[PDB]
């Protein structure tokens, strides 16, 4: 296993955004052209062995261990009715006390913070993508297509994310072999080497968020000076079409800084190999 | 709504 292990993402220019939003709110669009760069991008969602490493090296402790308590999806054991702060969930044990993640050392961390993952991302020689990095991995050397991989949901058949399938929250299927997180190594990788950057663990960004842009073109832009709510990106296993249809890379979210959740973990950049 | 904030 090396699943702390980057790959090189080439320099170039790309259509971030979208002329066609799906979820015009969030300010998908407008469509601007961004030049990014050559960096590093880890090639999987940090998973628990690996930040295992790191709160064994450092002590840290998360946040969410620290307020003693954050928000679990209630189809596994507020925004919605189904998320609830859950006392003594983190992500050791990401559904609450009488859960551990023993049987998912593989799987992505969970119930990380912003802050936590600036922490770990650090540590490691490492930092946050910026959104416009994080998007332009994501895209995997396509122009303008839906996902990392093009525009069709299951290309020849075949299931390219761990996303939702079935009635949203009531039944998931797990048609895709996953009801929740799946191996941080699991599905195709895209154009770029990057696994699971659509679905399974939402990804904190490094940008403040705002949905106001302008069509200006930019270079390495690292989003708004100022703000209360952090960007984060690519959609989870809770993810459908029906609901939060954000498993697409121009899609984005957001939260505080000091959020934590059962679908939100993170991955890291760095400008050289650390 | 995908993730709420605490
Ligand atoms: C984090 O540290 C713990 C505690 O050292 C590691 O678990 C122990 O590892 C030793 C050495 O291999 C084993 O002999 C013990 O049986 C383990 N004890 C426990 C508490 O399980 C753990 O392997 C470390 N994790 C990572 C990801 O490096
Ligand atoms: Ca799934
Ligand atoms: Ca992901
Ligand atoms: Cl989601």
């Amino acid at each position: 296993l090396a699943h702390s292990k980057m790959v090189p993402i080439p320099a170039g220019v790309f259509t971030m955004g979208t002329d066609d939003p799906q979820i015009k709110q969030d300010g998908e669009a407008p469509a601007r052209r961004v030049t990014i760069d050559a960096f590093y991008m880890d090639a999987y969602e940090v998973s628990n062995t690996e930040f295992e490493k790191f709160v064994n090296s450092t002590g840290y402790l998360t946040e969410a261990e620290k307020f003693g308590d954050s928000f679990v999806f209630e189809g596994m054991l507020a925004a919605a009715p189904w998320w609830l702060p859950v006392k003594g969930a983190n992500w050791r044990h990401p559904e609450g006390p009488d859960s551990t993640i023993l049987h998912r050392p593989d799987h992505p961390v969970l119930h990380v913070s912003w802050n936590d993952a600036v922490a770990y991302c650090t540590w490691a020689g490492k930092r946050l993508p910026t959104e416009a990095e994080w998007e332009y991995s994501c895209r995997g050397g396509l122009h303008n297509r839906l996902f990392p991989w093009g525009n069709k949901l299951q290309p020849k058949g075949q299931h390219y994310a761990n996303i939702w399938q079935g009635e949203f929250p009531v039944t998931n299927t797990g048609e895709d072999g996953f009801q929740g997180t799946a191996p941080v190594d699991a599905f195709p990788p895209n154009g770029y080497g990057l696994y699971n950057i659509v679905g399974n663990a939402w990804e904190w960004t490094s940008d403040w968020w705002t949905v106001h842009h302008s069509v200006e073109e930019t270079l390495n832009p690292k989003g708004p000076p100022s703000g209360k709510d952090r960007v984060k990106k690519g959609g989870s296993y809770m993810s459908h079409r029906s609901y939060c249809y954000r498993y697409r890379c121009a899609a984005r979210s957001q939260n505080t800084p000091d959020s934590s959740a059962s679908n939100l973990g993170f991955r890291c950049a760095a400008d050289r190999l650390p | 709504l995908c993730t709420p904030s605490r």
